[PDB]
This record gives C-alpha cells, sequence and structure tokens, in this order.
RNA sequence: CCCCACUAUGCUUAGCCCUAAACCUCAACAGUUAAAUCAACAAAACUGCUCGCCAGAACACUACGAGCCACAGCUUAAAACUCAAA
C-alpha cells in the first residue's frame, strides 16, 4: 500500500520546487467579464485579465499557459500576529496552449 | 436545558453531569452516539498561545535528496521551457528525469557530484532531450 | 566663497524659457533639501525639539509606506463579484 | 521508511542579496567613485534611500567624502563637472 | 545637440555663444531678495558695476517694499539702466527667498534683458553661526 | 508678548559647585513560554537569587542634628497640631 510520504515525494507539485517562474497548465473554469479565474492544479486559483489579442477564444475550460509568481499571496502587516491572505495564487497569462 | 458554559469542560462532559445531576430529564439523541464511538480529543476549549524566547513550533521542512539536484539543475539548465502539467498524477518534467537518471548513475556508479551532473547531461542529450545551460 | 563660480545651483535657459528654468531650479533646491534647511535656519531650533521632530517624521513615514502597502496587497481584491447572488 | 522527508538546508535558498559596492574598496583618492553619490547642484552626499548602497559602504563613502573634502582632492558645495557623465547609480531625477 | 542645463565649464571649450561672447563673459545680475527688501545689481564679467536698483531706490517705503510689484520695478529701472551701457544677456544669481526673488527676474526680462542662466547662491551655513530665538508670537 | 541695541552667560585654561521629567518613569544576574495569560493602563506573563527601598494624607525636596570648597547652597531627614480620607 502507497503511504502518504511516497505520494508527496512523488507529487508534481513537490517535483516541482520553488513556484517562482515555473510555466504551468491552467485551465479557465469561471469568467466575470474580463476576469479569467484559471486552476492549475494548486490550492488556489489566479484571476488574470483578458489579453487584447485573441481575447475571443478565451473560454471556460481552455488550456492556459501561465508563469507562476506565488502559489499564495500573503503579507504580514503592522500589528498583526497572524498573515493576512487574499485567498489566490499570483500568475502571469502567456497565452493558450496549442 | 443545558448549560451554556462552552469554556468549561466539552458538551460531552457538561451533558453528562447534568443529566446525572436530574436537572436533564432525558439524555440528548447524540449522547449514546458520543459514548459509543468519541473523538479522538475531547473538544475543550483553550486560549492559543503567542511563543516567546526560544520556543518554537516543531512544524518541519519537508526536504528530499533529489532537491538538491533539482536545485543545481534549476541553476544550470534552468526551468525547462516545457511546461508543468500538475492535473496529469503521473508527469514526467525535465528535471525530474533529469534527477532519476543521476539518481541510476550513483546506484550504478561512482559519486562525484559533478561527474554526475555532466554525465547526466550527456546521457540526456543522447536520449534526445535539449538541454541549454 | 573659495570655490569656482556659475557650477553649485546653476541652470541653464532652453530656448529663452526662463520660467521653466526657475521652476527646475527650485525642484532641484527642495529635493536636495536646501529649501527647507533655509526655511529652518531663520530661527534656533533647540536639541530637543529637533529630536523630537525628526523622530516623528521617521515614524510618520514608516507608518504612511506600511499602510500603502497594505491597500496595494488588498486592493487586488476589489473586482467584480464572481458569485453574486450566492 | 525511504520517503521520509530529510532534514536539510534550504537547497533552494537564493543567494543573499549584495550592493553595487560590495566587496570593492573605497578610497578617498577616488574621487571619480565618491561623485557618483552626491547631487550634480549642491553636492550634498545622497542617503541610501537614493544611493541603494548598504549601511556599511554607505559609511565608508561618507567618511572618504569628508576626507578627500576637507584634504583637497573633491569639491564641497558641487560634484566636479568632469564627471558629470558618468553612469547614473542613484535613484533620482530632477526632471532636468 | 542635446541642450545641457549644465553651466558651460571655463576650461573645457564649448559651441555655445550669446552674441559672440562665451559664458564666462556675460554680464551677471546679481538679486538679493530680502523680506523687506530686493536689491539688483548688474555687473560684468570683470566685476565693473553696471547698473543698481532697489525697491528702497524706487519710491517705495516700509512694507511696501516687500512686494513683488516693487521687486518688479526695480528690476525694470535695473534693466534700463543696464541697457544704457550695452548689456542684452545676464546671468542671473539669486541670493535669498523674500518675495521679490520671481518678481526682480520678471522686471530684468521684461525690460529688455535676456536671462540665458539662472544661478541660486543664497548663504547656507554648515551649521556656523546660532540663529535668533524663535518669536513667541 | 513684537522691533532695535547691549551685558552676565554659552567658548578656552586651572579650580569649585554635585542638581534635572539625570525617564525605557522597567534594580543587577540566571532561567521559562507552560499554566487561569492577565485588576486597569503602560511595555506579553512569570520563576530563581541578591542588594537597595516602601508601610494613610499633609505638615515636609520642611525644622533640628551631622557632613560637605557649597554660606539665600547640597545630602540625610523628623516630631507636634489636623483629617477620614488622600
Ligand atoms: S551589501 Fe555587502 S558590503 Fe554592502
Ligand atoms: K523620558
Ligand atoms: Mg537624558
Ligand atoms: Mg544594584
Ligand atoms: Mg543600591
Ligand atoms: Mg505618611
Ligand atoms: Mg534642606
Amino acid at each position: 500500500v502507497e503511504s502518504f510520504a511516497s505520494m508527496l515525494r512523488h507529487s508534481p507539485l513537490t517535483q516541482m520546487g520553488p513556484a517562482k517562474d515555473k510555466l504551468v497548465i491552467g485551465r479557465i473554469f469561471h469568467i466575470v467579464e474580463n476576469d479569467l479565474y484559471i486552476d492549475f492544479g494548486g490550492k488556489f486559483h489566479c484571476v488574470c485579465r483578458r489579453p487584447e489579442v485573441d481575447g475571443e477564444k478565451y473560454q471556460k475550460g481552455t488550456r492556459v499557459r501561465l508563469r507562476l509568481l506565488d502559489l499564495e499571496l500573503t503579507s504580514r502587516f503592522l500589528g498583526a500576529t497572524t498573515d493576512t491572505t487574499v485567498l489566490e495564487a499570483n500568475a502571469v497569462l502567456l497565452g493558450i496552449q496549442e | 436545558a443545558g448549560s451554556r458554559l462552552e469554556t468549561v469542560g466539552s458538551i460531552f462532559s457538561r451533558t453528562r453531569d447534568l443529566v446525572r445531576a436530574g436537572v436533564l430529564k432525558e439524555k440528548p439523541l447524540w449522547f449514546d452516539v458520543y459514548d459509543a464511538f468519541p473523538p479522538l480529543r475531547e473538544p475543550v476549549f483553550q486560549r492559543p498561545r503567542v511563543r516567546y524566547g526560544k520556543a518554537k513550533a516543531p512544524i518541519q521542512d519537508i526536504w528530499y535528496h533529489e532537491d538538491r539536484i533539482r536545485a543545481k539543475f534549476y541553476s544550470v539548465y534552468g526551468s525547462g521551457q516545457r511546461a508543468f502539467d500538475l492535473f496529469n498524477p503521473n508527469f514526467k518534467s525535465t528535471c525530474q528525469r533529469f534527477v532519476e537518471k543521476y539518481t541510476e548513475l550513483q546506484k550504478l556508479g561512482e559519486t562525484d557530484e559533478e561527474k554526475l551532473f555532466v554525465e547526466t547531461g550527456k546521457a540526456l542529450l543522447a536520449e534526445g532531450v535539449i538541454l541549454r545551460r | 566663497a573659495k570655490h569656482l563660480k556659475f557650477i553649485a545651483r546653476t541652470v541653464m535657459v532652453q530656448e529663452g524659457n526662463v520660467e521653466s528654468a526657475y521652476r527646475t531650479l527650485n525642484r532641484i533646491l527642495t529635493m536636495d533639501g536646501l529649501i527647507e534647511d533655509i526655511k529652518h535656519r531663520r530661527y534656533y531650533e533647540k536639541p530637543c525639539r529637533r529630536r523630537q521632530r525628526e523622530s516623528y517624521e521617521r515614524c510618520r513615514r514608516i507608518y504612511n509606506m506600511e499602510m500603502a502597502r497594505k491597500i496595494n496587497f488588498l486592493m487586488r481584491k476589489n473586482r467584480a463579484d464572481p458569485w453574486q447572488g450566492c | 521508511n525511504e520517503d521520509l522527508p530529510i532534514s536539510m538546508e534550504n537547497p533552494y535558498k537564493e543567494p543573499l542579496k549584495k550592493c553595487i559596492l560590495c566587496g570593492k574598496h573605497v578610497d578617498y583618492k577616488n574621487v571619480q567613485l565618491l561623485s557618483q553619490f552626491v547631487s550634480p547642484f549642491t553636492g550634498c552626499i545622497y542617503g541610501r534611500h537614493i544611493t541603494g548602497l548598504c549601511g556599511k559602504k554607505q559609511k565608508e563613502i561618507t567618511k572618504a567624502i569628508k576626507r578627500a573634502q576637507i584634504m583637497g582632492f573633491m569639491p564641497v558645495t558641487y560634484k566636479d563637472p568632469a564627471y558629470l557623465k558618468d553612469p547614473k547609480v542613484c535613484n533620482i531625477r530632477y526632471r532636468e | 545637440t542635446k541642450f545641457s542645463i549644465y553651466p558651460p565649464i571655463p576650461g573645457e571649450e564649448s559651441s555655445l555663444r550669446w552674441a559672440g561672447k562665451k559664458f564666462e563673459e556675460i554680464p551677471i545680475a546679481h538679486i538679493k531678495a530680502s523680506h523687506n527688501n530686493t536689491q539688483i545689481q548688474v555687473v560684468s564679467a570683470s566685476n565693473e558695476p553696471l547698473a543698481f536698483a532697489s525697491c528702497g531706490t524706487e519710491g517705495f517705503r516700509n512694507a511696501k517694499k516687500g512686494t513683488g510689484i516693487a521687486a518688479q520695478t526695480a528690476g525694470i529701472a535695473a534693466a534700463a539702466r543696464a541697457k544704457q551701457k550695452g548689456v542684452i544677456h545676464i546671468r542671473v544669481v539669486v541670493k535669498g527667498l523674500g518675495p521679490g526673488r520671481l518678481s526682480a527676474m520678471h522686471g530684468l526680462i521684461m525690460g529688455g534683458l535676456e536671462v540665458i542662466s539662472i544661478t541660486d547662491n543664497t548663504p547656507i551655513p554648515h551649521n556656523g553661526c546660532r540663529p535668533r530665538k524663535a518669536r513667541k508670537l
């Protein structure tokens, strides 16, 4: 039987290592006007702006290329014992996956 | 009705004491189920504490041997132009294949970190995977 | 006094735009702290008052930058509601 | 279990950031270098928020500038015009 | 050729000329903008006084001296008395932060002189003499 | 109080005087972050050990005594009468 330790060791997310400046594949699952919510396999989705080039091609279920900057955007502020989280990842939308 | 002192004991202890004391005529519907199958921890209120001095959280950082190799790879050949597909449970990145080849060479040869890296690069190029330093 | 003249705090006029040269010189003198130094040197500031003022400005700047950082960090969430109704 | 994590220093730890003058010697006779951290119009020494230098090298530059100024190597009230066309390393713009 | 705000260096040769003369040969208008009075003196490159005008020499009295109009009038008078000696181009050297700092140059321009550069030489001690005490008004 | 002028004084040398909201208003060393953390506020809560100090207010940064390069001075520092508060 495969233990949880083996699963974590051989998980693609674990294998990726640091998430900064890593190219990943995400899928559009929600659209709000020009805001595209993309899941790329992480804990949180990322919200991207619809590109001005071939914007019509970006629809729900579309596969897109992303450059990950942070898996979760957090920041400790003055006079706070715990970090404040926006519950979103940071990524840059590169284009559609051919 | 039961006591509303949520900070004293637990719901089970309060209900049990009130039932035995006669305040509650009948046990609630969940009392028997709780008694038969209790939780791992009794749900008792506790105030979280800020740590000071040398007190530290016991949470360890998750590291593996291959991570070293990965770091060097990500420092030498950079991030692979190929994109990661985290949805696939068995995705294999260029770095992962480099790691597997490195480990196979280590188990089938000597232990010289630079030589393993260079020969692993030669082997991957022989297989036909582009690797731009 | 012992320095060469027409090198320090000097701006050349372009195409007869004297007002632009004056405003550029004013910007330079204000940025380098000369204007506030001249204005503060008109009367003597006591050392304790000077220390209190310097501490106040330093803490004011730190607090203002931190608040700006917090507002910019939390500004990302200000978009159209994606779960309107529910 | 061989798959358990092992204790280890962070292998992905990025090298700690360096100032532009780190590892280099600051000498009071190098007026060309010291002139890169003073105002062209007033000769005032720029603060670290403008120069981007670390505290140690900021102090070194300040002491070298004062020594050169008092020993007759550097002007005080302005930057030497010969060094006005040197590379700009300070984060300050007069829109000039 | 990109315009340079930085004044020409007497040593380094430059092509900038004003009526055939170099930068270091242009007359200098020294403006002293005090809090209650403004003084303008035009001198030659060799420090020969050509013209002089203040707000007090133009009839203004007491608080009327420390106004923009008085400084403008003084600048106009200085410009006239300098034009009567062949002055066209001038380099302005301002000293002080008085109300006549800019009005004096406005008057000089309105009097017919052309300004080619503005210099500030306000006295800034590096903490020398102790200033007077603050007023308790 | 505003403006002008000008002294003692701020400066150097050789002696004194020994006071400050001389305050981080936190005594010095060593240790802990577990307990109900904890009157309140200030500055998270405590433990071991040692020195100094405090036992209602005012009289009182006072009187007297003693010491002092100080002589309208500094250190130490009470009592009587009075009150139910401070
Ligand atoms: S960062 Fe190393 S000397 Fe400045
Ligand atoms: K204090
Ligand atoms: Mg003190
Ligand atoms: Mg002690
Ligand atoms: Mg003691
Ligand atoms: Mg008492
Ligand atoms: Mg006494």
